[PDB]
């Protein structure tokens, strides 16, 4: 991130998901499960930044993403940028991108689903509106706002 | 090698329009020269986890018109297997292995999508979902509507009744709404109307629609009036008694229905269609049902036939 | 004249090493070369007076394989035949002048016993009584054992759970009991540990058996895991809370399981067998149950045919 | 010691959450909702050490824990110490002994209890029996071994 | 005697101002002051034909606070008194024989109305007869809101959830048109909107009503925020989940709320007050069920004693 | 005021032995001279979310025997009071707001202790709550005890039956692990054995208990033998009946009985203790139902009133 001085420093080998929201940080490695892992995992949850001000930061050494797995995060941090690194080089620095599907994380809102006590990953179909993200569950077929959906 | 064969039965919105006519036509093929011993053999399980005889005796009866076997259940006073607690899951990872092709209704939506996840190559139909989807009888009222109707192409379509819940209605449209030219006409109160997912739906296929409140104002140009029942249980006993007389539907209002014009239910219509209209010649409901048979057929042995003599 | 033809199929007691074999012979036989008319004609009934929806269709599947018909009932809302009152012996002294073959499960322990006593020429095969004997599901259980071991003799068997009340436990027990080399492992908490009269059994027959706690201590050498369920709505809830964690079985704890090594679970599991376990290869309760089938074919093939082209 | 290899540079007074076995620094961020907060967040987990080798470890930059506080991560961080750093100088290490009173980070393993569909938080009496600790429900009264009310 | 003396509460429409007023002020005097033998030795019959732990409870301690006996019954099974399928009115004109007053709750509307004809000279006081009304609820509503506000007109009034089916909903509505001022926000989904016939009622009487999709468009304004229960059943789960959050209440979105305000609630809340609004100083549901005591004495105190002291 | 006053008894545990002294002495005292006024004017609440007509008949006379007042429910089909699955505290906490006292019965262990924090200032008093505790019982256990032996030390005390399970027993055991020189002695089937968790705190106490199989073992001894009753499903039937010689009691087997031993019983008794040993002065268990009275009152007394008297 912008600023360098009293900090945590680089890595060689991993991912580093910069410019990520406040406070949506750490939610962030419970939705996707990220700390289960023996890499070397490094958080700053409320950073200091140039625009936004406090962005969570992680950088888990080691470890890659795809084009996809990085549009995962797209509905949690559509501003953050997933940055592939090597000999502390930025190979390459993604963007999130909405993505088609969201499996595993979301829940569905209709509480008449199967899907609930049934072992199965939930999973939704994406298709942005005007002013929001429409999800439709795999299951019972209704679909719902992700404003919604999201929605505790 | 038959586009159906071996594949689940699940939704609606899951087949395409030459699947919906490939089951149509093999469905007409079978109640011309009927293949009684095509399923010879085959056992097949009617698992009914929300009771439901109508559709599970059709269902039951279409299976045994092809020679194939039925072991199945009806109604679940228990949990649906697992002696409590077990999972749907579990419970047809188990059946899948006796049968060969499941036929199922339950009372969660999701559930047969969930089913066919575990059934492995066994394929998976459909007999109702929660308030999700019923592939099956709309299949069947297609096949009736074109039966009658020689086409399922620019015709006028009249949906009475609760709308907004009518489960069928939503599928039937939906349906129709594959082939051009159909105009659809919404007879419901503003309590019960057709939902706006259905309706942008159209608009954004250039499908033709408009909402009325008498049957007396377009019972002229009517080729199918098509009755869903109103699921009284839900409403205020008030108020469903104001909104019934008014989408009732009698015999005389028939008077200057088209010739060529038939009526629908789903069935059963107790309040909705009176009693003195089953002798008019625009009465299909009951006729409509027997073709249940031979939707349930053509499925059946489109499913479980690689190719088929016709 | 086959063996056990038209004779009764009760207890496990009552069968014999070499009948056993017959049965798992004649079984693997019917699942590579079906005859499905083989019991044409036949009409057979599914009595069942204890509801068992995963029994009786894995039976009546059974049935349909080999040709035959089923006509049955199942739970008894009412008494058991007789308007209320009637004796379970006039209720099979009737039901055995339709039908050429009974099926029964009953609540009572002695009830298909009883039955013989009373269906004069028609085989009574007991799909459970009570918590006497399950003679079915273990000639399944066993030809379970036999197709993934390739053996019945000299081998490793672990049970855990329920032992004191899974009345499939005790036979299966008792039924490998009668082959030689068998060693078992009881993992089952104080409260529920196997019986003394299975252990005496045992001891009296010079057949090794050991107590243990923990899956892991005997996960090496086990060739079949045979988990029982938890009869949990017997239990105090806390106790139950207890005794759980440690006799639950995960993908994990399957890291050092021997290579030929096989789960079974008469089913169903909620609590016992985590289900990141399906997945692994020694998961074999669904093809078990699946195997049901087979055990239960030959079962009828066998009490019904003088002597099987097999 | 270790943090002056890679530096990622410690920091002055406040609390810093260190030795804590890895795979377990997740949890204390959920469980006590440590990252429910504001102040220079950061968090380091897999890291290196000699009979550990790993450890995870949070930094909460200025603010303290209460005595007890230090406590409740007793039955979670055991061998680990919170450092009562007065600004880079590592002077007052408490090192969490195990706490008598455990209140809404454990669930009682009695499906039973009350306390499940009700508004309350659990809260158990520990004690070390064989000295396995043994955790008695306020509410069902039933005691249960800390390995299974932890479980799950 | 007072103006109430032995007159029948049915309707909070067959109640004027001075009425209402009149036992709220008389719900005030016994709660500071006390008469616990006021109805010693009057019998009075908590006849609950339909089951309401909550009202039944309160009404009979309400009853016991003033030195009344008791008797009644609860939703039997098949309807109380005559013991088989005797008429409601067979029914009254017994009891009548035996009480010095009638309390029931009936699941059929006009039930209260019809008891009144055949109760002789014993009042019968309605706790609740199908969806029609519910008076004392009403009352109760009116002296927490009058005690909490220190009057009953020109209050800003914000209505929340089943607007359309909620009886106490539209009978406060109604009270609170029978004071000036009053300016009702209206906070539901359309398919549960206030019914026009009260929305008409309000046009008529001049009083100013505006309709709000979310609580914090005028949580701003308002004095007494009054949420109802939207039966999980009026509606489609995946339908009910949408329109959730139209109708929560929280903590958090209290922020901006007046100093003045409660929060009511006729109870159960559950599934639309969170529990952290408990411990907030504007939540006043539970002070409000304790109202339910003295508006309850306080009715029953003016209808049987004559010349009520106060 | 009194120790007691205003407080709660939910465990047998949070009462010390001077408190216990107290409530046997203070129920001495109303049973040779009753005051029938003593909760004049006070109203209480019988809740039975569980159904025990037993218990609740006991508690509501010793309610009606200081004149008090009562309401109340019964194991409703659907949790009573908010009438909808409202949470146990949103229905504390309105009760709360109409009582004075709350007596309550729940199927889950800590019911009365969650409701506790939530009756506001209401004393809230356990009648029972799942298989944890039920304090009442063992008052009136203690209070027999007390009277018939002049005391509550060094007493040779058997405890026969269901040891394992029974809640009364767990805790008449505690409570009498307050007093000095007990000794006990257990009697039941190793499958429903004293729990260890209970011999641990005998041990510590340094008090003395030995193991038995039979009652005629220490007939000889005994002070006071207390049967429980070995819930018949706690076992399969076979078990049990091999088992239930163990623990039943007849008047042949008393012979060698002391002259001083009561038989007590917490009822119902109908399948461990023979009819005959009705008619012999050791028998006490009705007695025994018939100091419950004295003992609830006594609670009550204290509880609900301030500067009790005696
Ligand atoms: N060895 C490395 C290399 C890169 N990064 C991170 O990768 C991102 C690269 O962004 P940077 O080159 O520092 O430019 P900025 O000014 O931060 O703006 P931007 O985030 O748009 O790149 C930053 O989070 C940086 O800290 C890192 O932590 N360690
Ligand atoms: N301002 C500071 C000071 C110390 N630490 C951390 O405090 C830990 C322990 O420091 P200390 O006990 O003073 O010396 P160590 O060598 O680390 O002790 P040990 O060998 O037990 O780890 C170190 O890992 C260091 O990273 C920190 O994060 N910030
Ligand atoms: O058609 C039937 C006969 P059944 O009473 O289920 O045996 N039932 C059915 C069909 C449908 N809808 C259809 O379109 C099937 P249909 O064309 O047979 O009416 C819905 C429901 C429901 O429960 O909502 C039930
Ligand atoms: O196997 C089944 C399936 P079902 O639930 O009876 O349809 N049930 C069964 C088997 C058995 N035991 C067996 O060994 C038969 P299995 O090998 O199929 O598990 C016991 C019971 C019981 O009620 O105690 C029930
Ligand atoms: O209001 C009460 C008891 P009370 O007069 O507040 O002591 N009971 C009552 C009211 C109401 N009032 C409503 O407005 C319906 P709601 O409780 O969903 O808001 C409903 C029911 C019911 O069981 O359907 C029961
Ligand atoms: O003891 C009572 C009434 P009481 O306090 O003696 O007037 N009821 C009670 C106690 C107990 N006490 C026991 O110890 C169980 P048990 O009666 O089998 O010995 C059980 C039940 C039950 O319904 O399971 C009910
Ligand atoms: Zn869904
Ligand atoms: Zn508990």
């Amino acid at each position: 991130t912008h600023d360098n001085k009293l900090q945590v420093e680089a890595i060689k080998r991993g991912t580093v998901i910069d410019h990520i929201p406040a406070q949506i940080g750490f939610k962030l490695l419970s939705l996707f499960k990220l700390t289960e892992t023996d890499q070397r995992i490094t958080i700053g949850l409320n950073l200091p930044s140039g625009e936004m001000g406090r962005k969570d930061l992680i950088k888990i050494e080691n470890t890659f993403l795809s084009e996809d797995q990085v549009d995962q995060l797209a509905l949690y941090a559509p501003q953050a940028t997933v940055n592939r690194i090597d000999n502390y080089e930025v190979v390459g620095k993604s963007r999130p991108s909405l993505p088609e599907r969201i499996d595993n994380v979301l829940v569905c809102p209709n509480s008449n689903c199967i899907s609930h006590a049934e072992p199965v990953s939930s999973s939704f179909a994406v298709r942005k509106r005007a002013n929001d993200i429409a999800l439709k569950c795999k299951y019972c077929e209704k679909e719902f706002s992700h404003n919604v959906v999201l929605a505790n | 090698a038959n586009p159906l064969y071996q594949k689940h039965i699940i939704s609606i919105n899951d087949l395409s329009r030459d699947d919906l006519n490939l089951v149509l036509a093999t469905a007409a093929k079978l109640k011309a020269n009927p293949q009684p011993e095509l399923l010879k053999h085959k056992v097949i399980a009617s698992c009914f986890f929300e009771a439901s005889t109508r559709t599970r005796l059709s269902f039951e009866t279409s299976m045994h018109r092809l020679g194939a076997s039925v072991v199945g259940f009806s109604d679940s006073a228990n949990t649906s297997l697992g002696k409590k607690g077990e999972t749907l899951a579990d419970t047809i990872s188990v059946i899948s292995t006796y049968v060969d092709a499941i036929v199922m209704r339950h009372p969660q939506e999701g559930a047969a999508r969930l089913a066919t996840e575990f059934s492995g190559n066994v394929p998976v139909l459909n007999a109702g979902d929660g308030s999700n989807q019923h592939p099956t009888q709309t299949l069947l009222d297609l096949f009736t509507i074109q039966e009658t109707q020689g086409r399922l192409d620019n015709l006028h379509v009249a949906m009475v009744g609760d709308l907004k819940y009518g489960r069928t209605v939503h599928s039937l449209t939906q349906a129709l709404a594959k082939f051009d030219g159909n105009r659809f006409y919404f007879i419901a109160p503003d309590a019960l109307a057709m939902p706006q997912y259905i309706l942008d739906m159209l608009d954004e296929k250039g499908i033709a629609w408009s909402l009325h409140s008498s049957i007396e104002e377009v019972m002229a140009e009517v080729d199918i009036l098509y009755m869903t029942r109103v699921q009284k249980e839900r409403l205020d006993p008030s108020e469903y008694a104001n909104v019934k007389a008014q989408f009732v539907l009698r015999a005389s209002d028939l008077h200057n229905a088209k010739a060529n014009m038939k009526v629908l239910h789903p069935l059963p219509r107790v309040d909705e269609i009176a009693t003195d209209v089953d002798k008019t010649p625009h009465a299909w409901y009951f006729q409509q049902a027997g073709n249940g048979i031979f939707a349930r057929q053509a499925l059946l042995a489109l499913v479980l036939n690689r190719d088929l003599v016709l």
